[PDB]
């Protein structure tokens, strides 16, 4: 059946702040997205130059 | 404060206005009409089906656009429920926007235009609406049952036959509404509304011809045997004889016999102890199944019997066993307590069915349509338990005696024919 | 007025689509409204419109016209699509107004 | 305003194999047929 | 019709079906990069060439 | 008489608490019939690795007889009074209730109190429900909507308790013992975490009296009083794609993390969800439906059905949508759906929410049509809000919702958030999480 | 057949011998023409009553022998023609299987005139059972039948089939002179007897068309 | 090697004599051929 | 796809533009100047190239 199906453990690939399963993933959302978008925004600046 | 009673007015038209204020924050107005496929002939089959799908189409006072947009603008809803010989046009909304939604309701039922291109575009929805309703195997045999039980009127299918999809003319819709949607065949039934308003509306707007219009050829009985072989692992089967009609004194006796034999489990995932039918079959077969008592009451006729959902090879065991339970019930096998226990189960079922807004409006409008009155719930409780134990065994006698008609669809490799019971 | 009404009859002849055996509504440019109104046309009127157009097309590639006898008279011109087109526009204007609410 | 929707494939048409999760359905009345402006079509 | 104007627009369509929604194998390597390199290199040579040709 | 007055003139819901912590609530009307049952704060979230689906296994054995009266007697007694016994179990809420005449109310409460406490759990009976549940699993496995929503939880709350199905594993159902079942009942079915709700022609005082009699002795320790604080569940921007091209139509569910029962934003999210609404090919309104997504779904034949949901839990939730579509209409459907999500955060007009509020008003009122749906609301309102929220109060919260607020709340929970994606069936046209993820920003 | 053809010998899977029902299947499809068949159990292949039914078939009449021609010999075609106004077709239906058979009439008629044709076609078998069979009618039918048989075996298809049909069942071929003996050795009483079996036996009817005026089986 | 074909799909003769010769002389044969149109009687 | 005129992705827009392309039956000589401009462009480019080489 489908009840016998679960999601594998991704702790090997997860970031630091979403590693704990009993911790809210949202409190560190802006922190995680803010970094990757900073990398992008910088690459845009370097390109613009 | 307080809760004041229900009012009924019979207009000069012959139109019935059954209102009731319950001070519920939600109003629910309906238009009960004596229409349906019962009044179809071989020339206009399916025109009753297409008719209820034609509710959102343009009217003489509201566009197909404004009908849907105007009703949704106030959280309201519009729906059309209909059986083989009844048609109800319902609207639900907040107490405030009654008059708003009341317009579109009145426009749909009393002034459709049935524009040829809108009708044509609507035709293929018959294929869709039928296909999703026919997903439940019961509607399959239930339509085949009426076809095998009668010769006309009630023999006509509730859903439009395939060969007439897209072949229903815009005129046939016009003629059907003109011939059946007449004042002495309708009833403006409301809930959460003052009677003086519902009466004012019915007078200030209902104009379609008086009288009775087209009548129906009374249901001739047949007694046929329709069988569908479709290889489904589960076999549905229904066996009925001519039951009883609405209003008949014989009707209450069948409803009690229904609960004596048993009609659908009252406990979730539970076996049925009171049900002599469920239990009697359980002794005969091994595997999971379902076997209930089947009872319909129409205006001029009715059907009564049993419906068995069983496994393929065990269909024979279940059907024969279910048959014996009505034989043994007719041979006297009915305790005086069984009656009182069934008369109790029945008085219960009735009462909690009228809890809902749907159940209340329907129960009021059903009677107000036929016998322009509303019976006090205490007297309907009198009329039911005033049924003897003999009346029940008599109803069982009529089944074993009368000519049977059977409808069964499934892998009928082990499903018995009607001359084998 | 009857003065503007006579001007009508002059323009109808000066236009000269009647020489092709075309109705006034045959020469209508098919925008979104006309397209919709056309789909509402009865089978007979639609199949007739189709022939008149195909005939005008065939005439146009021949650089010929119909004999004077077969020219559509001004008073005999059927506005067969105009009632349909008016409702199509009326319906649309309603939606456009109802959507700005 | 309420009621669950559905949909099947046509041309050929498009949860009933237990004793209990198939039960509750065995025709008590006859066959009602509903259709709505904004609510899923129903059947009894 | 078609919902968006990315699948519709006959100009934006082959822009879409070549550089946006175009199905590609999930595992092609860096050896598949030199296709788009040649493309850009061609547009680069043409531009630098035009600027040189004007003198 | 109008709407604004018929909301205040609704008989208030009475609440009283026993010694053991059990709450009793009632909505008294003049109904000859009534619905009365117990709503327990127990589900599959309270379960774990080894007792998963035990509460569901329990639900099967609730009606199968008690200590005082075995299966034969219990079923015969309940049927004879024309009473209907029903119940369910969710991820966070279990309930057992009875529909009967208003006169049988005290006997009913006794019947209820007997099941939750003195359940039989016959060793022979358990072995039968082994195959019964195992069949209900095979049955529910063909419900594509069911499989999808289970998969949604399995990946949205992956690695937590909320990721588990209510019914449990096959192995668990196979090997669950009478000890395991009895343990669940004793551990979870406790007075302070239970609510005895009733609705109909029932005197509240008579109710708490019969309740005081059959709902029993006081807990001794402090441990048995305290209500457990469940460990938090972690949301994961993720996807699960179960592909089967032989499957006729595909199912897709997409959701972001919700606020939880307590949050007042849950009202606005319901107003927003009302804007987009729902559809299936039997909606007679057709191309003229007010819902933009529904109109586009009709105009372009995007799907067989689509629905929006705001499933709330204790500390979290699932705001999203689900649709059923043909293999080649998925991408366009998902496209338009995500577009209307952005339209919520960006373009929502006052005209839109003026309709949505009217729909939500009519919805919550329709929610209370009967004794059972009132009892369900009451049994849940106490269990989640700690109190009853009258329709009068709901209206006040809803009527304060405007377009500027819907934009803000949606921008807070939807915009540029990593959503959870469950896709089942022939699902080629819908592909790449990154594309779906990019559909979360800029309308 | 021997130095090439073999595989599984014996008699293999057998068939559950045909149980009779007597049902009424009706198809409503709005076609302006209504087809209808009414039969009872006939005679099996190689039966005693086998030849008697075939003669009764030609007595009632089975398909015109003249292009665009009315059927005079056919008491069925003629008997119905007196009852209805419009074009139609009404022939005698007879099948002979291994363990059973069917016999009756098949009427292709107009929609509203289906009732007239079917009832009339029924009366012709009633009147045929009540004695209405001339000794000449038999000899005239026995002649039409001996003819039909003979020219059917002209073709390569007809000859190979007729030979192989008998060689399969009763591993012989009967001389055409003896099959001519077995047929006209049928009495006039044998024919009226076969008609008696129809009016007596339980009928089964199949009809597809616009059955708005097509009678049910309990109306004959 | 002989016989006429036909064509239809899924998913008149209204005069007494031009639709005559049909009422089942026998009953119903079913023929299909490697290279000849599917027979029916 | 039977022939290789409707198949060949090169010959197929050659086909759907200059061979099987549906055109109105009654367009006049005023519709000729499209193809004239096309040929004139290819003519100017060729004569221009020959001039540019000197
Ligand atoms: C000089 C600075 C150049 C910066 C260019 C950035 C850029 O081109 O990005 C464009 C665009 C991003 O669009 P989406 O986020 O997918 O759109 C979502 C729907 N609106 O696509 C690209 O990134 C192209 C560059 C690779
Ligand atoms: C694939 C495209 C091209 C290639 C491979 C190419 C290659 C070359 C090479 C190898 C040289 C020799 C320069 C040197 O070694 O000193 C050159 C010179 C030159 N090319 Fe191109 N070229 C390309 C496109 C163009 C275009 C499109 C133009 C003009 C429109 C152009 C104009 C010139 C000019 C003016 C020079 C002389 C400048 C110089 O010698 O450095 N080129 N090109
Ligand atoms: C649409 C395409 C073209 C147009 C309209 C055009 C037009 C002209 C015109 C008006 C002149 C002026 C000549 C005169 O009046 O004396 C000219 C000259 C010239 N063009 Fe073009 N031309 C085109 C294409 C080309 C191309 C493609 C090339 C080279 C690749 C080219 C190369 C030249 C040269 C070398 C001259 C100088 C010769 C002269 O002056 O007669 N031309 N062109």
């Amino acid at each position: 059946v489908h009840n016998d199906v679960t999601v594998p453990d991704f702790s090997a690939y997860r970031r630091e702040d979403v590693m704990d399963a009993t911790t809210s993933s949202q409190t560190s959302s802006e922190d995680r997205k803010g970094f990757s978008y900073l990398v992008t925004a910088t690459a845009c600046v370097a390109t613009a130059y | 404060p307080g809760a004041e009673d229900l009012e009924i007015t019979k207009l000069p038209n012959g139109l019935i206005i059954a209102s009731l204020e319950n001070f519920s924050p939600a109003s629910r107005i309906g238009v009960f009409i004596k229409a349906g496929s019962r009044y179809e002939t071989t020339a206009n089959l399916g025109t009753a089906h297409l008719l209820r799908l034609a509710s959102p189409l343009t009217t003489k006072g509201a566009s197909s656009f404004r009908i849907t947009r105007g009703i949704e603008a106030v959280g309201g809803s519009l729906s059309v429920y209909s059986t083989r010989e009844k048609m109800t046009y319902c609207v639900e909304c907040l107490r405030d926007h009654v008059d708003t939604v009341m317009e579109y309701l009145l426009n749909v039922t009393t002034a459709p235009e049935f524009r040829p291109w809108e009708v044509t575009d609507l035709q293929p929805q018959l294929k869709v609406d039928k296909a999703v309703a026919f997903q439940s195997p019961q509607v399959g045999v239930l339509e085949n049952l009426h076809a095998a039980a009668y010769k006309t009127a009630l023999a006509n299918p509730l859903y439009c036959p395939d060969y007439r999809i897209g072949k229903i003319t815009s005129e046939q819709l016009h003629h059907f509404v003109q011939n059946n949607f007449t004042s002495a065949r309708m009833a403006l039934v409301g809930i959460g509304v003052k009677h003086s308003d519902l009466k004012q509306v019915a007078e200030q707007f209902l104009n379609i011809r008086s009288g009775a219009g087209t009548s129906s050829a009374k249901a001739t009985y047949w007694g046929g045997e329709i069988r569908e072989q479709n290889g489904h692992s589960l076999v549905h089967a229904a066996v009925v004889t001519e039951g009883a009609a609405v209003g008949s004194a014989e009707a209450n006796a069948f409803s009690v016999l229904q609960h004596v034999l048993g009609a659908g489990p009252l406990i979730k995932r539970g076996s049925s102890v009171t049900s002599k039918l469920y239990q009697g079959v359980a002794k005969a077969t091994t595997q999971p199944f379902d076997a209930s008592a089947f009872n319909v009451n129409y205006s001029d006729s009715g059907l009564f019997g049993f419906y068995t959902i069983s496994q393929a090879a065990h269909a024979g065991e279940v059907i024969r066993a279910a048959m014996n339970q009505l034989k043994a019930a007719a041979q006297g096998g009915v305790t005086e307590e069984d009656v009182t226990k069934a008369k109790n189960q029945l008085k219960a079922t009735y009462l909690m069915s009228v809890e809902t807004a749907q159940g209340l409006l329907n129960e009021i409008g059903s009677e107000a349509l036929l016998s322009g009155t509303h019976t006090a719930p205490s007297v309907v409780a009198q009329k039911i338990d005033s049924v003897t134990s003999a009346d029940v065994v008599n109803a069982a006698k009529k089944f074993v005696s009368g000519k049977k008609s059977m409808a069964a669809s499934g892998d009928l490799g082990s499903t018995p024919f009607l001359d084998e019971l | 007025g009857r003065l503007m009404d006579r001007i009508r009859k002059w323009y109808y002849n000066a236009a000269g689509f009647n020489k092709y055996g075309l109705m006034r509504d045959d020469t209508l440019y098919e925008d979104d409204d006309v397209k919709e109104a056309l789909k509402r046309l009865p089978e007979d009127l639609y199949n007739e419109r189709m022939f008149r157009i195909k005939r005008a097309l065939d005439l146009s590639l021949k650089h010929r016209i119909l004999p004077k006898e077969q020219w559509v008279k001004y008073e005999e011109d059927k506005p067969y699509l105009e009632p349909y087109l008016k409702e199509v526009i009326r319906e649309r204007l309603e939606r456009e107004a109802w959507n700005k609410k | 305003x309420x009621x669950x929707x559905x949909x099947x494939x046509x041309x050929x048409x498009x949860p009933l194999l237990c004793r209990e999760s198939m039960s509750g359905r065995s025709a008590r009345r006859d066959l009602v047929a509903g259709i709505s402006l904004n609510a899923p079509a129903s059947v009894r | 019709m078609a919902p968006n104007i990315r699948k519709s627009h006959p100009l934006l369509k082959m822009i879409n079906n070549s550089l946006i929604d175009l199905p590609a194998p999930s595992n092609i390597s860096a050896w598949w990069n030199f296709g788009s390199l040649l493309a850009v290199c061609l547009m680069t040579q043409i531009l630098t060439g035009l600027l040189l040709a004007m003198h | 008489a109008t709407y604004a007055q018929t909301l205040q003139n609704i008989p208030e819901t009475n609440v009283t608490t026993l010694d053991n912590g059990l709450r009793v609530a009632s909505e008294e009307s003049s109904q000859p019939t009534c619905t009365v049952g117990v709503w327990i704060g127990a589900g599959s979230r309270y379960e774990n690795e080894k007792n998963n689906g035990a509460g569901y296994f329990v639900e099967h054995l609730a009606f199968k007889g008690t200590k005082k009266r075995p299966c034969a007697a219990f079923e015969k007694e309940v049927e004879s009074m024309g009473a209907h016994f029903n119940g369910y179990t969710s991820r966070e809420q279990t309930a057992f209730y009875i529909k009967a005449l208003s006169k049988d109310m005290p006997k009913v409460v006794e019947l209820l109190a007997d099941v939750v406490q003195n359940c039989a759990l016959e060793e022979s009976q358990i072995e039968k429900e082994r195959g019964v549940i195992l069949q209900e699993l095979k049955e529910m496995d063909n419900d594509m909507t069911n499989v999808t929503f289970d998969y949604l939880h399995a990946t949205a709350f992956q690695g937590t308790a909320l990721a588990r199905t209510v019914e449990g594993t096959t192995e668990n159902i196979k090997h669950l013992t009478r000890a395991d079942l009895a343990s669940y009942i004793d551990t979870h079915f406790k007075a302070p975490r239970m609510v005895l709700a009733a609705a109909g022609g029932i005197s509240h005082k008579e109710l708490v009296d019969a309740a005081r009699q059959h709902f029993s002795g006081v807990s001794f320790t402090y441990k048995e009083d305290a209500v457990p604080i469940l460990p938090r569940c972690r949301f994961t921007g993720s996807e699960i794609r179960a592909r089967d091209d032989a499957l006729p139509v595909a199912h897709v569910a997409l959701a972001v993390e919700g606020p939880g029962w307590a949050d007042p934003d849950n009202v606005v999210l319901h107003v927003a969800n009302a804007i987009i609404g729902r559809y299936d090919r039997t909606f007679g309104g057709g191309k003229h439906l007010s819902s933009r997504l529904a109109a586009l779904a009709v105009e372009h034949k995007l799907c067989h059905s689509f629905q929006t949901f705001n499933t709330s839990y204790s500390d979290t939730g699932l705001f999203g949508f689900h649709f059923v579509a043909d293999p080649l209409s998925i991408d366009d459907m998902m496209f338009c759906a995500q577009g209307e999500w952005m339209r919520l955060c960006t373009s929502t007009t006052e005209s839109e929410v003026k309709r949505a509020k009217n729909h939500l008003r009519s919805a919550m009122v329709a929610q209370l049509d009967g004794t059972t749906p009132v009892c369900e609301t009451i049994g849940s309102h106490l269990l989640n809000y700690g109190r009853r929220i009258s329709l009068e109060e709901w209206d006040s919260r809803i009527s304060a919702v405007d377009a500027r607020m819907v934009r803000d709340v949606c921008s807070k929970y939807i915009y540029d958030k990593c959503p959870a994606l469950a896709a089942v069936g022939p699902i080629e046209q819908l592909l790449d999480y990154n594309r779906i993820r990019s559909g979360m920003y800029w309308i």
